[PDB]
């Protein structure tokens, strides 16, 4: 038999190893703030086109959180406009920022903005750990500190803020990221959808299909890599109010079939492509719209 | 050490008026250059890095452009709340220097110049002295004479001028001349006239008192 | 939340030192490097160094070595400016920076002049608008806060030891003195405050 040639392109579609936190929900690790643990996003990688809704509402997630005379539902859940303004901030005004700082200065803007939020001090707490996740935004090159880094609040008994994580059309040039995210993510995590290929598992020196997998319809890619992201590593379940720590475990990957529009969504990690011209390879945290 | 020469020193404009400034590096100091803002009384504020690159919450009449030696500054149309004294500075090098700074007079209608009088108070000749103090509020242009008389005589020893920084408002200066003596010179003397000469008028704005009434 | 914080107005005599603070809160100042600027009284900003807090790699501007002495903490995410030899030529705003975002700086005074209380005298005119002050003599270091519970502060002049400022206010002729108005003078150095109502 072949030994297997996909090996080291296949590397980083083992989320369970790149990522290893959940994606719709992260919250992976644990650290306290003034006496108090609190479960914040520990993810590797960034998650492509993840924002959150916040249900009842049409104030955006990246508007500051409310303050002064300003009533919780009237804001989101950025940093609020104080001086020095740390959030938001530009690339630029990062990279200038930084500028006698020869390894953040030289970051991507994606690892920039992710050590940019971890310089925040939570309460000023220096026994802290604890580190605020951001967003990054392609459009306006603007980094957003998060400071509620709570992603879900579904709870039928009362729906205070309701709200959910999802790749929204609007989120599209949005990446979710967590204090963790590495220097090299773009050698090491999904980005760009994968043409003419479909994930499989190499066996004997073959790519075979994924064994069970779950089928849907999906108009386009965008709404499959929806589709995935919302059965994907979760730490915590949908409509909630440890064991709950995913650990990147989920429905993580798609195969997207374009030309019959069906979603083909699986939980195991793939090791090969099958290059089959009807599909796209898709993941949970790889952009919802670009392609490779 | 390397020299930033930033020109004009002092610049006087209209409000609606363009405000170029120009800043000379008299060493390669590629695109690294800073324009602040610094308004009377408050710390500088950045409105311009990397020669060119406004910073988020920066009007946008404030513009910056140049590489290499030569670096200017630009408020499109320069407006009320644009009162303050610009920098640059180069970041290329240690020393980070600056440029000398420029600043801006706002340029107005004329203003006459509202003349006050004051005694010397009770409380004051009890400690010994007497100081004859003169307010001349709401004026412009800044070029303002004023001459002291005693009993009409002509007063120059003794007199201490103070103007004020352009109103954050009207754009109108103030100055107080305070004639400062011993309580004996004062008893001794009459008429104190406070005599203010502007561009305004050609006759002067005379204010004066009697000790006698 | 990030807050920037300078140490307390400094007045010292000539020939002696200080070390100035610059306290950063909710934020770990090890990745930007913090710079301290040097304005004298009415003139221009003056670049004295930067420390990188990382390496304590600091530089400066030649005119400041042996006077200036810049370090950074990383613990306690705070900076300090230490000054020799005091001088008259020392009498400067110090700003301290985090990166581009400038502090509000400490003033400090170097002269072998005290600390003197203020005397106030009131004006009043003698026997539409009616304006009425007071002159506020014999006091330092410079910084008096004068207000009235039209208005105008006269930039105080050293005059030949002490510092003489005066302040005016313009009001109706009449609402004065059917409601009396009183001028409070507040010397932070001294720490006195005083009251002189005008008749």
């Amino acid at each position: 038999y072949m030994g297997n040639p996909w090996t080291e392109y296949m590397a980083k579609y083992d989320i369970e190893e790149v990522h290893g936190s959940g994606i719709r929900v992260d919250l992976g690790e644990d650290a306290e703030v003034a006496g108090t643990q609190y479960r914040l996003p520990s993810g590797k990688c960034p998650v492509f086109g993840k924002g959150i809704i916040i249900e009842n509402s049409n104030t955006t997630f990246l508007t500051p959180v409310a303050t002064g005379n300003q009533y919780l539902k009237d804001g989101g859940f950025a940093f609020p406009p104080t001086e020095p303004l740390m959030s938001p901030m530009t690339l630029d005004e990062m990279r200038h920022f930084y500028k006698d700082n020869k390894y953040v200065k030289n970051l991507d803007e994606l690892t920039l903005c992710s050590r940019h939020a971890g310089n925040m001090i939570p309460d000023n707490d220096k026994n802290s750990n604890y580190k605020y996740p951001a967003v990054y935004d392609d459009k306006d090159k603007k980094c957003h500190i998060l400071y509620i880094a709570a992603q879900e609040n579904n709870g039928p008994r009362y729906c205070m803020f309701c709200f959910r994580p999802a790749k929204d059309i609007s989120f599209q040039n949005y990446t979710y990221l967590s204090k963790n995210v590495v220097d090299n993510w773009e050698k090491v995590c999904p980005r760009k959808n994968l043409q003419n290929a479909k994930f499989g598992l190499w066996v004997d020196g073959n790519c075979e299909d994924i064994p069970h997998v779950n089928e849907f319809p999906a108009i386009d890619l965008f709404e499959c890599n929806k589709l995935v992201f919302e059965l994907s590593a979760s730490d915590q379940p949908k409509q909630y109010e440890d064991r709950y720590k995913s650990h990147g475990k989920g429905y993580n990957w798609g195969n997207y079939n374009t030309e019959t529009q069906k979603c083909e969504i699986f939980n195991v990690k793939p090791t090969c492509l099958i290059n089959n011209s009807s599909y796209i390879a898709t993941t949970a945290l790889s952009h919802p719209i670009e392609v490779e | 050490s390397i020299v930033m020469t930033q020109t004009p020193k002092f610049l006087p404009v209209s409000a609606g008026d363009r405000v170029t400034i120009i800043c000379k590096a008299s060493q390669s100091v590629s695109n690294d250059v800073v324009w602040y803002q610094q308004k009377p009384g408050q710390s500088p504020k950045l409105l311009i890095y990397y020669a060119s690159i406004r910073y988020t919450g920066v009007p946008d009449r404030f513009t910056g452009s140049g590489y290499g030696t030569d670096f200017t500054f630009t408020i499109s149309t320069v407006q009320v709340e644009d009162l303050a004294v610009y920098f640059c500075q180069q970041g290329f090098s240690s020393p980070r220097t600056f440029g000398g700074g420029t600043k801006l007079e706002i340029n107005r209608a004329d203003a006459a110049p509202t003349v006050s009088i004051f005694p010397p108070s009770s409380e004051q000749l009890t400690s010994g002295g007497a100081s004859v103090v003169c307010f001349l509020n709401n004026f412009y242009p800044k070029d303002i004479n004023v001459k002291w008389k005693i009993d009409g005589s002509e007063r120059q020893n003794g007199v201490l001028n103070s103007w004020t920084d352009q109103d954050s408002k009207d754009s109108t200066y103030s100055m107080s001349s305070t004639l400062t003596l011993t309580k004996d010179e004062y008893e001794r003397h009459n008429s104190y006239t406070c005599e203010a000469t502007h561009k305004t008028s050609t006759s002067p704005i005379v204010k004066s008192f009697n000790r006698n009434e | 939340e990030v807050q920037l914080q300078q140490s307390g107005a400094e007045l010292l005599r000539p020939g002696a030192s200080v070390k100035l603070s610059c306290i950063v809160s909710g934020f770990k100042i090890k990745d930007t490097s913090m710079h301290w600027v040097k304005q004298r009284p009415e003139q221009g900003l003056e670049w004295i160094g930067r420390i990188d807090p990382a390496n304590d790699n600091s530089e400066y501007d030649p005119k400041f070595q042996g006077k200036a002495t810049i370090t950074a903490d990383t613990s306690s995410n705070t900076a300090y400016l230490q000054l020799s030899s005091l001088t008259s030529e020392d009498t400067a705003v110090y700003y301290c920076t985090l990166s581009h975002f400038w502090g509000q700086g400490t003033t400090l005074t170097v002269s072998s002049a005290k600390t003197t209380p203020p005397s106030v005298y009131p004006l009043a005119p003698g026997c539409s608008s009616v304006t009425l002050g007071c002159l506020v003599k014999g006091y330092f270091p410079e910084s008096v806060t004068v207000t009235w519970n039209s208005v105008h502060t006269f930039p105080a002049l050293l005059q030949s030891g002490l510092y003489t400022m005066s302040s005016s206010v313009t009001v109706p002729s009449s609402t004065w003195p059917s409601q009396t108005v009183t001028c409070s003078v507040a010397h932070p150095a001294s720490s006195t405050t005083v009251d002189k109502k005008l008749e």
